[PDB]
């Protein structure tokens, strides 16, 4: 009854359907109904014909692990006929062209890079930020637990960096931005942390409601317990299915600012943009992450939305959508 | 009409039924908190879901059950010398379209030269396409240029052994047919692509161990005239009848010879009254061959409508190859066949692999060189086929998740369950290499 007064009707319908389905696909033992999940998932296909100024195609970047990636680019201004394959990897033009490397969410279990929700999010990002977007299809859990996802992200980052038609005609270098939502925020944080010591330079991070957590219960969890399409019993299921057996929630993959982690002070970390939803369950953990980034000395901009829930960025029928998109566009093209 | 935002996300919910769906979700959530870890498991494993896109019907089923163009392209990151090859192929096709024959033979020789130094699937694709273009160039003024044929007997079985396209098609068709044969006393099956008959034994065996007793089984086969002038259908019927004596069920057979399917009639099949015996029609890679004849597919659809069956299974190839412009069709076929040839790289080397490759090469040669009624490789996509069927009086028969599970299980035995993935779309199934759909299976019924 309370959830119906803070979100529009159709977003409520979508999120409630997702929650009910994921309720019926979850089993107390620890197993997951993978076949039924793939049946219930809605997907789309690549289309090299430009629709609303965007066309896309798939690239198989690794065959030993079946690593896929979907590439989105704007329509060509000097080409009447539809693009083909020779022109797919056509060298980009312009002084500076941003490249966004995107990781989808789903608590390391749900969805896929080819899902319609993320194909639409990536198309909107291309349309508004006016840049190139590369979506990554990383391994899911519990079939493939920690750290399959960080390895997939690292390989995709290397492939994006090594391309030659993605470069710029101003400094002969690629402008790489890491982005993600939910579990994508975790993947982006760890990929940047492992990219700071390899040499590859990352321009920034865009975290859309990152999924972090710890061991002690916060006031947000006690008060918002299962009242805004997010319960505490299913958070523990997802954390148990991803982390290795015999490890609590103080593992560094769960709590970056844990005693068992390495300090971020004096470490090469890029500029960041953290977006926090006020009405979501795990709100204090995100604010604690932003506070720790600020205290460590790293640059960070915090965007706290006092009346936003999870999945506020899947439909354009609200006011948080435009604000977040404008902030992202100003963040990238600065 | 449907609301736009959910329609683009992937959910068909009308604008006037938003409150109803929200209330249904609220009702479903309420009785899920009272039910323990038993009910939810009973919905996870036992019951079968239909049309997940339609939220209203899906929620109704859960509630009542708990409380009784677009051209996809995939780029394999293994090519470093094929750019020149694709330039040469496109240039040769364009030169052909503009009456530049001598330039076309020059480029054909160049393609022959460059493909020698390459390796992998691209070399084979280039070789077969070069042969197809040479055959095309051999059709100017001399009226003495013959063609080839399609030995769908010793080659298609080898393709069956090599590849999962026929096994998946047979499995899905058998799953769909059995679901519509529940409760009926006598059944009758009409096959438009009898060929060797390697999908019927399994269906009969699965039907015999049913709760209620194996129904009477009658089968009628239609095939093209034999290449060696023999009686192949009689032999197939003899083996099938022999295999039907261990199931405690009656068996009948009938053979039919027809060059095409457009000359068939509902009176030649000797159909018994429908009230006493159901009829099922099956087609596997046999419907796109009638696209070249002007008015053959409409005739066949009218005959099927007159038969009045209970189900109609169709399996086809998912690609647009009927485009009027030669260049667009050439590019589409080039990419589709390149992706089909890249999926057979991990398979260990065997004679079956070579035979399937020869079959694909013959397909390419017929699709490119021949024009007019001689061209039988006229593939379409799901939207085109649905538009063709919808103007005849057929309705989509949404397949069930149980078939999804069985297809995935049967697909995990091939290459340790790698590459091939099943998807779902408007009550249909798709077998594809990663994110590239190659073959679709669908079932239809009278409206
Ligand atoms: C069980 C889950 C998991 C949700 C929250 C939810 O409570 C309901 C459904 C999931 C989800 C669906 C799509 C989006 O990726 C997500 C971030 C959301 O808003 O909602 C997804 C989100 C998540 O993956 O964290």
């Amino acid at each position: 009854i309370e959830s119906r007064t803070v979100v529009p009707l159709n977003t409520w319908v979508l999120i409630s359907n997702f929650k009910v389905a994921y309720n019926i696909l979850r089993r107390p033992d620890g197993t997951f109904n993978r076949h039924l999940a793939e049946y219930l998932d809605r997907k789309v296909t690549a289309n090299a014909n430009p629709v609303d100024g965007v066309f896309s195609f798939d690239v198989l970047i690794d065959r030993r692990i079946n690593l896929l990636s979907r590439v989105y680019r704007p329509a060509y201004a000097d080409q009447e006929q539809p693009p083909s394959i020779l022109d797919l990897e056509k060298p980009v033009d312009g002084d500076i062209v941003p490249v966004i490397l995107f990781f989808h969410g789903g608590s390391f279990a749900h969805s896929s890079a080819n899902s319609a929700i993320y194909d639409t999010l990536c198309r909107r990002l291309v349309g508004l930020c006016k840049c190139v977007v590369v979506s990554v299809n990383y391994r899911r859990a519990p079939e493939n637990p920690y750290p399959c996802a960080y390895d997939d992200g690292w390989i995709a980052l290397n492939w994006v960096n090594s391309r030659s038609w993605l470069k710029s005609k101003k400094d002969s270098k690629v402008h790489i931005f890491l982005a993600g939502d939910s579990s994508g925020g975790n993947i982006a944080h760890n990929v940047a942390l492992r990219a700071g010591e390899s040499g590859i330079d990352v321009l920034g991070n865009i975290l859309l409601n990152p999924m972090f957590g710890g061991n002690e219960r916060t006031e947000s969890e006690k008060s918002l317990d299962g009242k805004y399409f997010v319960t505490v019993r299913d958070r523990d299921w997802y954390w148990k299915a991803f982390l290795p057996e015999g490890e609590d929630r103080e593992h560094p993959a769960c709590n970056p600012f844990s005693p068992r982690g390495k300090s971020l002070e004096g470490v090469s970390f890029p500029k960041s943009l953290v977006v926090v939803a006020g009405l979501d369950l795990i709100r204090d953990w995100q604010l604690a992450y932003a506070e720790g980034l600020k205290k460590a000395g790293q640059e960070v901009k915090l965007m706290h939305l006092e009346k936003a829930t999870v999945g506020f960025y899947l439909l354009p029928n609200n006011n948080h959508f435009h604000n977040v998109m404008d902030e992202i566009s100003a963040f990238v093209n600065a | 009409m449907d609301d736009e935002l959910l329609a683009v996300l992937g959910y068909k919910v009308r604008s006037s039924e938003m409150a109803e769906v929200a209330l249904k979700l609220e009702q479903l959530e309420t009785m899920m908190s009272n039910v323990q870890e038993d009910g939810l498991s009973h919905l996870a494993t036992d019951t079968v879901h239909y049309n997940p896109s339609e939220l209203y019907s899906w929620l109704d089923n859960m509630l009542s059950e708990l409380n009784p163009s677009t051209r996809s392209v995939i780029l394999v990151d293994s090519q470093e010398n094929g750019v020149r090859l694709v330039h040469a192929l496109m240039a040769c096709a364009e030169a052909i379209q503009q009456n530049n024959l001598t330039l076309a033979e020059a480029l054909v020789k160049q393609i022959g030269c460059l493909a020698v130094s390459q390796a992998g699937a691209m070399r084979k694709v280039a070789t077969y396409f070069a042969e197809a273009l040479a055959r095309r160039i051999y059709r100017l003024s001399p009226p003495q240029n013959q063609i080839d044929h399609c030995l769908s007997d010793t080659l298609q079985m080898h393709f069956y052994e090599t590849c999962p396209y026929l096994k998946f098609a047979h499995f899905t068709a058998n799953q769909a047919i059995l679901e519509a044969f529940e409760g009926k006393k006598r059944v009758h099956v009409i096959d438009f692509s009898m060929n060797q008959g390697l999908q019927w034994p399994a269906l009969m065996q699965a039907l015999a161990l049913r709760e209620g007793g194996p129904p009477t089984f009658r089968l009628t086969g239609i095939g093209p005239p034999a290449p060696d002038n023999s009686d192949h259908l009689h032999e197939v019927g003899c083996k099938l009848a022999q295999l039907a004596e261990a199931i405690h069920v009656e068996f009948e057979y009938r053979g039919f010879v027809a060059n095409s399917l457009a000359d068939l009639d509902a009176s030649m099949l000797e159909l018994r009254p429908s009230d006493t015996e159901a009829v099922a029609v099956n087609s596997v890679f046999e419907l796109h061959k009638l696209l070249g004849r002007p008015g053959g597919i409409e005739k066949v659809l009218g005959v099927v409508k007159q038969i009045k069956p209970v189900i109609f299974t169709v399996v086809e190839q998912e690609s647009n190859h009927n485009g009027p412009v030669f260049l667009d069709r050439f590019t589409e076929s080039l990419h589709y066949y390149s992706t089909l040839f890249d999926s057979l790289e991990g398979v260990p080397n065997s004679q079956d692999k070579v035979m399937s490759e020869v079959y694909l090469g013959k397909q390419i040669c017929n699709l490119v060189a021949c024009e007019g009624p001689d061209r039988v490789e006229r593939h379409e996509t799901l939207s085109q086929w649905g538009n063709r069927f919808g103007s005849s009086g057929l309705a989509p028969a949404h397949l069930g998740s149980n078939a999804f599970k069985q297809a995935s299980m049967l697909l995990s035995v091939f290459n340790s369950g790698q590459g091939y993935r099943v998807e779902e779309s408007n009550g249909c199934l798709m077998l594809g290499w990663h994110t590239r759909p190659l073959i679709t299976t669908s079932a239809w019924k009278l409206s």
